[PDB]
């Protein structure tokens, strides 16, 4: 004798995969020969011991490894290309380098971005291409965008891609180049056919007070050698408590009607050990409820989260039916947190 | 998606380029940067809608310009949305950027996100200050400079279409690209080159695509983007910024629903989004 309530579709995190560069670089690698002010305390503070750099000489770029990862994931998940309704890509480096067979003769470019080109390469003939940017938190944004699209019935399969070719913006005459690294991540979100998986709640907010701290700027090297050519460089010049990430997690947990003790595991962005430790304690997460993964990969901008999520799944730290929280910060600055009810997530 | 108010601020300096894809378009001069025009455009929309900057829940930006964005003309990232948040004082707002998306596609995605997250005041901004991009002197193509501010109220009910260009259906339209400048010698040099091959049938094919896509919503009046001077009075066109006058005209005529159609030069398609309008 009453009407029926409309229900948002549940969002299933179906599959995930990452593609890292084949070659690793130690802290004593000659690449940092021109870098001054390299102390042993510097390395220990940031928790990075190895890092990955794309090697274009052997076909490693932001696009080729995405095709590989995407094709691997599509085949492993038995997902037909024409069944993908939306493709959301992110790449923090404004400089792209490869467009595969779509635009074969196009090399270094500022535009177009990746979504449309990749969809043509992969044959996603029915996919709406989108390219979003939230820097280190772009993977969470793309899940948020995909989830809302699925919830409102505007898409049933969304392919998410984060490809960070940040090494092409590192000033190797400055120690700022010692932290960040390259990497790729691909994830598939679909309409849930049951209650196994869903994005329970999320919270996104931004604060531009310290915008000029971390920027991409056209400038000369910090310690140039010889005839120095201007380039687009990651620039960190400026002269604090990490509370916004906990704020985002509290907001997300409250929207989901949960508390920190209801969460089985946590996945944080990987800027530095002392920041992950600050975020964790700010929300009440114990050390055994999260991992530090920057040690062997470096800070892969938007890929650190999906890579940490993958290792958590692959290593059995995250299991089906677990409730997890994913959170992180990003230059801008922005902050995102997500409360996920996870089911079976295909790792490939 | 409801349009609460529209704001626009274009440079008075018009520059004419010849070619099949040429025209007379506004162009930022000297050391001018985008925020000089974006901020007044935003404040115009906020004032029109009686919305204070504190009330803004979301800011989404669209700007291809690789420099001349803010006071420090050399900064390219993070995108202009974050500087805007700072000067506005939109401390409650979330900020991100949709890069080379069309405005129609962005309004559709944003309407989805913002409605799903319960936002009430959303700000979508499109702007250019393209001193750092060399125009395509062969075809005449060039981006119009200026700023457009759309203050929106999400509803989640916006419809979307991604349609093909008109003309010969078998013609492979060569898309726009912006290659990086390989020989940068001074920080002031252009950072990229606009490359849109000369295609004399493109301006009409885009117009034909607009009319075709509008056929999916025959009950709606519609507004459009004009990226090319061909067939236009005086050869003038404002690109995406043409929407401001058309939107305001729809407001004067007290329309409560509209179809907004964009042209995506990168994907060589047309994209439409259905919208609601606020009355007087």
């Amino acid at each position: 004798n009453l009407y029926f309530q409309g229900h948002m579709h549940k969002v299933k995190l179906a599959a995930i995969t990452c593609e890292l560069p084949a070659r690793s670089y130690e802290n004593d690698d000659p690449v940092f020969a021109a870098v001054p002010d390299l102390s042993e305390s510097w390395w220990q503070f940031w928790g990075v011991n190895r890092r990955g750099y794309f090697d274009p000489r052997n076909g490693e770029n932001e696009f080729s490894l995405v095709v590989r990862a995407a094709e691997r994931l599509l085949r492993s998940s038995d997902t037909a290309p024409d069944s993908v309704d939306m493709l959301i890509c992110s790449a923090s480096s404004p400089i792209m380098t490869d467009a595969g067979d779509v635009l074969p003769d196009l090399r270094g470019r500022l535009y177009p971005r990746m979504a449309n080109v990749l969809s043509k390469q992969l044959g996603l003939s029915r996919a709406l291409p989108l390219d979003s940017q939230m820097e280190c938190a772009s993977f969470l944004l793309n899940l948020r965008l995909a989830a809302s699209m699925i919830r409102q019935g505007k898409a049933e399969k969304v392919l998410v891609v984060c490809s960070e070719y940040i090494s092409n913006l590192l000033d190797f005459t400055s120690r700022t180049s010692t932290l960040f690294a390259d990497g790729c991540a691909v994830a598939l979100l679909t309409r849930g056919d049951d209650d196994s998986c869903d994005l329970l709640a999320s919270a996104e907010h931004s604060d531009a007070t310290f915008y000029e701290v971390a920027t991409g700027r056209w400038r000369l090297p910090e310690n140039p050698t010889g005839e120095a050519k201007p380039r687009l460089y990651f620039s960190l010049f400026s002269d604090f408590v990490p509370t916004n990430v906990p704020i985002a997690m509290r907001r997300a947990l409250e929207k989901a009607g949960l508390g920190s003790d209801d969460i089985d595991y946590f996945v944080f962005h990987q800027p530095a050990p002392f920041l992950v430790k600050a975020w964790a304690e700010g929300i009440g997460a114990r050390p055994e409820q999260y991992q530090l993964t920057m040690g062997d990969t470096g800070v892969m901008i938007s890929v650190s989260i999906p890579y940490t999520l993958m290792t958590g799944l692959r290593e059995g730290k995250i299991r089906p039916g677990d409730r997890i929280v994913m959170a992180g910060a990003a230059t801008g600055w922005g902050f995102a947190a997500q409360v996920w009810q996870l089911g079976e997530v295909l790792v490939c | 998606m409801l349009i609460q108010a529209v704001g626009v601020n274009l440079p008075p300096s018009y520059v004419c380029l010849e070619g099949p894809l040429g025209g007379e378009r506004p162009r930022a001069q000297g050391d001018e940067m985008l925020m000089q025009r974006l901020l007044p455009a935003v404040r115009e929309a906020l004032d029109e809608a009686a919305v204070k900057p504190e009330e803004i829940d979301l800011i989404v930006g669209l700007a291809l310009s690789p420099d001349h964005l803010i006071e420090n003309r050399d900064i390219m990232a993070p995108k202009i949305g974050h500087p805007l948040q700072k000067v506005l004082g939109a401390n409650r707002a979330h900020v991100f950027d949709l890069t080379d998306s069309s405005l129609a596609r962005a309004l559709y995605v944003v309407d989805t996100l913002a409605s799903d997250q319960g936002y009430r005041n959303v700000l979508v901004v499109r702007g250019e200050s393209s001193q750092g991009l060399e125009v395509d002197s062969e075809s005449g193509f060039a981006l119009a400079d200026g700023a457009l501010a759309l203050l929106c109220r999400p509803t989640g009910k916006a419809a979307f279409r991604r349609g093909a260009l008109g003309g010969d259906p078998a013609q492979e339209w060569l898309p726009l690209s912006i290659p990086l400048n390989t020989d940068i010698r001074q920080v002031g040099d252009v950072k990229g080159h606009l490359n849109l091959p000369a295609q004399p049938g493109l301006p009409e094919a885009v117009r034909a695509g607009f009319t075709r896509l509008a056929g999916d919503f025959p009950q709606l009046n519609w507004v459009r983007e004009e990226w090319f001077g061909q067939g236009r009075p005086d050869g003038r066109c404002l690109g995406p910024f043409e929407l401001a006058s058309q939107l305001r005209a729809a407001q004067r005529d007290r329309l409560d629903e509209l179809l907004l159609i964009s042209f995506d030069p990168f994907g060589m398609v047309v994209e439409g989004v259905t919208l609601e309008l606020a009355g007087e």
